[PDB]
């Protein structure tokens, strides 16, 4: 029964895949052909902070644009003042091998996780002051990749199962699951109305899921190598992917079709992370040639090169009003840009 | 998307030979490394043999060495796999596997069971 | 006219090699990352100490032997003199530090590693910068600006019984200890490793590892021996001032500045592992 | 010059800056090793023979000679080392276990090996390598029903090195064996690396404790390696 | 070719 | 099984899809909208920089 299956499933694939090519009447780089360039778009190392012993592996911004949390591998979570310079907290972990670490929106709580295969829940504002273990989320049989809040009581989660995972904080249990995907999910990234999700699997795709439904909304692909990381576009309607192949893919969410390319001759490496300013106008990411890019989203242009890193860009981020650029590479230093 | 489809296969009698063909489609075939698997019925994923990017550096397995000839063809992205002197223990699923990573000289995870970048693979029985 | 216009080029040409060895090295050692290490430390000092001994000794020792009187202030007679002494002292003592502690490394792999800290380096490099002071002290008094025949000249103005035990005091501080110790440690250290108790890597790397050592132990057995030999012949022989005289005076000179000038060449810039650093510096 | 805030935010980043001081020295003076190895190997024997002194990761802590090695073994990872094979970048050491008592995965082995020897990322890293079982693959060649050559054409030109140095009283036979088992994966380590790394191939036989010490022994000449590196002697 | 100020500063007064 | 492969392909066939040149012009439309308040594309003075020296 499975011969009619396959061809049930190719014939329904080139149906889409027509259906999708019939929208493509202009490329992006037709429409945006005439405005005018960014320019050189040059930024400094604002501030450097140091302290790590192991490499610095996950990185997230808060709402306040003024604290910063960075994970290592030898089992800890710093939050660093980024205006003082100053540490204002440290907490030791179980396990060495952390890959994640997620900033609640209300600062009261921080989640974390790794090869361990459990999502630590660790609270800030205690009655004594001190940071405790607040919550350990069990279940997954796969390396955690990646985390976001979605409010107090709600946290999804990635693994490495080829599934993802909401869970409700207040209750410990599994709230709902994610299934389809055929390689380790190995990024998340949630819009704005904290209703849809993209998670991109080692597959070379991607798929958007609904957090009220549960099933999968949508399904993109395009690339030639895993996606590592995926970072939404500001105004929702579309998103940015990176993968080893050493090219940017830029996708809507409305045309359900590639809609542009970023690439060049002289990169060969993979992507680390991905992320976009406040207008939606600039790309930055992280390569694995100790640089990097800050390209244009409208034309594709090379807009911007950082360098300063002497290993490997792990993680990169930008605040909430795009004042600065976090970059933590796997020289255990995390650098501020401007 | 990354599309690999195999052909070539069917039943022959020990001794004979067959070509096995490997079509790539979705990717750059000249920038990826390629290699040939084998499933046989009631045992796991063994690896054949493989080849790189350019064309040298070739390497088999122990099993078929003298007796399998693979090649690849940039020009039209294809994937040759000449097999003389068949022997009745070869029948089996013919997988063609592309490595992860481009630009690498190491592909991880080309024999597992669930692997992403493999194609449905050939069926090939040697008996009377 | 040999020995006439070939002097000053040689001067210029060991200078210049030397100013562009020592700053090949710091460029380095300072710039790029990861700065702090007790073998780090151990060869910025020592960079540091053979660029100063360049700068105080090379310059004014060759205007000495080009020009026939002192055009320097009378500051300028006591002070140079004493940093040269000073730095020659602290490179040797810095050389003897490396040598143990490549003995510490090489012998307890292991069991060296907690006493191995930036800490104990700098507290060492602050011992040998102390040492090098104190032995370096009377030459403040050591050289003295006087008059010889109508002309201004820089000479250590002292007894004939009190620069002589002078002498020979820094004779044995600055050159016997040292090569007794250099040498001690080298012995060991290719005992330990070529002992009984596979590949041919380990054995080319063993045998790379021996020739570097040897080189450096003879360089430094070879490069203040004329200079001592010399000063020796002066004050226990006939010493005849003749035109073979300056000759061999200015040779040991030059093969005295040829060890601060190769100093950081077959020891930083020697391994394919250190000229790494040029591709974070550009 | 500045408020109470301002000194109390200095002095409490002062005292973090204290206690990651004081971990950094409990941090720096212990070894981390990675233990790989497929199924039928014996991992399991030797982690419960080195104790004697859906959890992600297995930890093992043990002293020798007052020096800690923690050990990580992978535990219910579903077979999948592409990625989270990135993060055991900075190991001391990875001790790479093979069943050399079955030949059918003998090749498969190899292939296990050749890409961690050639990974991107593990090319500053030394493997250890331990052949367990060897009673079962002496006994095995000594019952005569299984045939190396059948699996390994170049076996049958293969012949007793000259400078061979056995343990009194072994067949020679099995020697062989084990001695072209043994340049097997010498002749796959040695086609790279430049000398970055080099890999110390071991005999054991899952009921011997002097593997422990091995290890330890092991461990000192791959940092006697890195002192290599440091004094630029090599 | 030694001169006042090289022989001078080599041998003392 | 492949049936709940060939249920999401022929559930994500039937998508209301639109024209990519329009949402490339309302990517364009946003994107120069909120020009004159991205610091990373107009930069800031340094007297309301709050990461100055
Ligand atoms: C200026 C003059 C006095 C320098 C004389 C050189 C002497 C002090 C140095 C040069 C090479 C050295 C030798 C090298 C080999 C070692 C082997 C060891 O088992 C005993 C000491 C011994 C034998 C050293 C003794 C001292 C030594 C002979
Ligand atoms: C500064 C120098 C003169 C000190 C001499 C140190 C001696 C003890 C060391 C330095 C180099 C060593 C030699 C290096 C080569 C090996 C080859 C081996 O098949 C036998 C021992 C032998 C021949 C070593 C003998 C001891 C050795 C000579």
């Amino acid at each position: 029964e499975l011969d009619q299956l396959r061809q049930e499933a190719e014939q329904l694939k080139n149906q889409i895949r027509d259906a999708r090519k019939a929208c493509a009447d202009a490329t992006l780089s037709q429409i945006t052909n005439n405005i005018d360039p960014v320019g050189r778009i040059q930024m400094r190392t604002r501030r450097t902070l140091r302290g790590h012993l192991a490499k610095i592996y996950a990185m997230h911004w808060g709402t306040d644009s003024r604290l910063l949390v960075s994970a290592s591998q030898d089992g800890k979570l710093i939050i660093w003042d980024s205006y003082t310079t100053n540490k204002v907290h440290a907490i030791p972990l179980r396990s060495s091998w952390v890959m994640t670490c997620a900033y609640a929106p209300s600062g009261n709580y921080v989640a974390c996780g790794g090869l361990d295969n459990i999502c630590s829940i660790y609270n800030l504002k205690t009655r004594e002051g001190n940071v405790r273990v607040s919550r350990e989320l069990a279940g997954h049989t796969g390396y955690l990749s990646c985390c976001r809040f979605l409010d107090d009581n709600q946290i999804v989660t990635s693994s490495g199962d080829t599934t993802c995972a909401l869970w409700d904080i207040e209750t410990g249990q599994q709230t709902t699951t994610f299934t389809g995907h055929t390689g380790d999910v190995m990024s998340l990234s949630l819009a704005p109305d904290t209703r849809l999700f993209v998670s991109g699997a080692c597959d070379a795709s991607a798929k958007l899921w609904d957090v009220r439904e549960g099933m999968c909304r949508q399904t993109f692909t395009g690339h030639e190598s895993d996606i590592n990381a995926i970072c939404f576009f500001p105004n929702g309607n579309a998103f940015a992917t990176g993968s080893d192949d050493a090219t940017c893919r830029l996708f809507d969410l409305r045309a359900d079709q590639e809609l542009m390319t970023y690439s060049h001759d002289n990169i060969i490496c993979g992507i680390t992370s991905v992320s976009f300013s406040k207008s939606g106008r600039l790309l930055l990411a992280g390569y694995d040639d100790f640089n990097c890019n800050v390209w244009d989203a409208l034309k594709a242009d090379r807009a911007g090169v950082l360098a300063g890193h002497d290993n490997r860009v792990s993680c990169l981020g930008v605040t909430d009003d795009g004042m600065a650029v976090a970059t933590g590479s796997w020289d255990s230093f995390l650098k501020i840009w401007n | 998307q990354v599309q690999l489809q195999e052909s070539g296969g069917g039943l022959v009698q020990p001794g004979g030979s067959l070509r096995l063909s490997c079509a790539a489609s979705g990717f750059t075939f000249s920038n990826y490394k390629m290699n040939w698997v084998r499933q046989a019925p009631g045992k796991g994923l063994e690896w054949v043999s493989d080849i790189s990017q350019s064309g040298a550096s070739i390497s088999y397995t122990g099993s078929v060495k003298g007796r399998f000839t693979i090649s690849r063809d940039n020009a039209k992205n294809t994937l040759y796999l000449q097999m003389n002197s068949l022997k009745p223990e070869d029948t089996a699923v013919y997988y063609c596997a592309r490595c992860p990573a481009p630009f690498t000289r190491d592909c991880f995870d080309v024999t597992s069971t669930t692997y992403a970048y493999r194609g449905q693979g050939t069926q090939v029985t040697v008996s009377s | 006219h040999p020995e006439a216009v070939i002097v000053p080029l040689l001067f210029a040409l060991i200078f210049l090699v030397g100013t562009v060895g020592n700053t090949l090295v710091l460029a380095v050692l300072l710039r790029g990352g990861q700065a702090v290490s007790t073998t780090n430390l151990f060869i910025l000092n020592l960079g540091v100490a053979d660029l100063c001994f360049i700068l105080c000794c090379v310059p004014f020792q060759a205007t000495i032997y080009t020009l026939d009187g002192w055009v320097f202030g009378s500051l300028l007679c006591k002070a140079v003199h004493f940093l040269i002494f000073l730095t020659m002292h602290a490179s040797s003592f810095t050389l003897a530090a490396v040598s143990l502690d490549r003995y510490l490394a090489i012998r307890y792999p292991l069991h060296s590693r907690e006493l191995r800290t930036p800490r104990n380096a700098l507290a060492a490099i602050g011992l040998i910068w102390g040492l090098s002071l104190l032995f370096s002290g009377p030459y403040l008094s050591y050289y003295r600006q006087s008059q010889l025949a109508n002309l201004t000249v820089c000479h250590p103005a002292w007894s004939a019984p009190r620069r002589r035990a002078m002498d020979i005091c820094t004779f044995v501080f600055s050159y016997l200890l040292p090569v007794l110790v250099l040498g001690l440690t080298y012995a060991r250290t290719l005992r330990y490793l070529w002992r009984a108790v596979a590949g041919s890597g380990a054995r080319r790397a063993k045998r790379k590892v021996t020739r570097m050592i040897l080189i450096v132990a003879a360089l430094f057995c070879l490069c203040w021996m004329p200079h001592h030999a010399l000063i020796l012949c002066v004050w226990f022989g006939q010493f005849p001032l003749t035109r073979a005289t300056y000759a061999l005076r200015i040779l040991s000179h030059l093969v005295s500045y040829a060890n601060s000038c190769v100093n950081p060449i077959v020891y930083a810039l020697v391994s394919k592992h250190f000229r790494k650093g040029f591709r974070t510096i550009c | 010059t500045l408020s109470a805030e301002d000194k109390a935010a200095v002095e409490r980043s002062k005292m973090i800056e204290k206690q990651l001081q004081k971990d950094k020295q409990v941090y720096r003076r212990t070894l981390r090793l990675l233990l790989l190895g497929a199924d039928n190997s014996g991992k399991s024997t030797i982690v419960k023979q080195m104790r004697i002194y859906t959890s992600g990761i297995f930890e093992t802590k043990f002293q020798v000679d007052k020096v800690n090695f923690h050990m990580f073994d992978v535990g219910a990872q579903r077979d999948e080392r592409r990625k989270w094979i990135q993060c055991f970048n900075d190991v001391t050491a990875i001790i790479f276990v093979v069943d050399s008592s079955d030949y059918n995965r003998l090749q498969e082995a190899l292939n296990d090996f050749k890409s961690i020897w050639n990974n991107r990322w593990l090319r500053t890293i030394s493997v250890i390598l331990f052949l367990n079982k060897q009673d079962l693959l002496a006994e095995k060649v000594l019952a005569g029903k299984s045939k190396i050559e059948d699996y390994f054409p170049e076996f049958a030109r293969y012949t007793t090195p000259e400078d061979a140095t056995p343990e009194p009283g072994e067949d020679p036979r099995v020697t062989r064996a084990k001695y072209f088992i043994r340049k097997e994966f010498v002749d796959i380590s040695t086609a790279s690396g430049d000398g970055r790394h080099i890999c110390y191939p071991h005999f054991t036989c899952a009921v011997d404790t002097e593997n422990a010490r091995r290890i330890f022994n092991d461990c000192k000449d791959i940092i006697l390696q890195m002192n290599l590196r440091e004094y630029n002697l090599v | 070719g030694w001169t006042l100020n090289s022989a001078g500063y080599l041998l003392g007064p | 099984q492949a049936r709940k492969l060939v249920e999401q392909l022929k559930m994500e066939a039937n998508i209301d899809r639109i024209k990519v040149s329009k949402a490339a012009a309302d990517l364009m439309a946003y994107c120069e909208a909120h020009a004159k308040e991205d610091p990373l594309l107009t930069p800031v003075p340094a007297s309301e920089n709050p990461f100055r020296e």
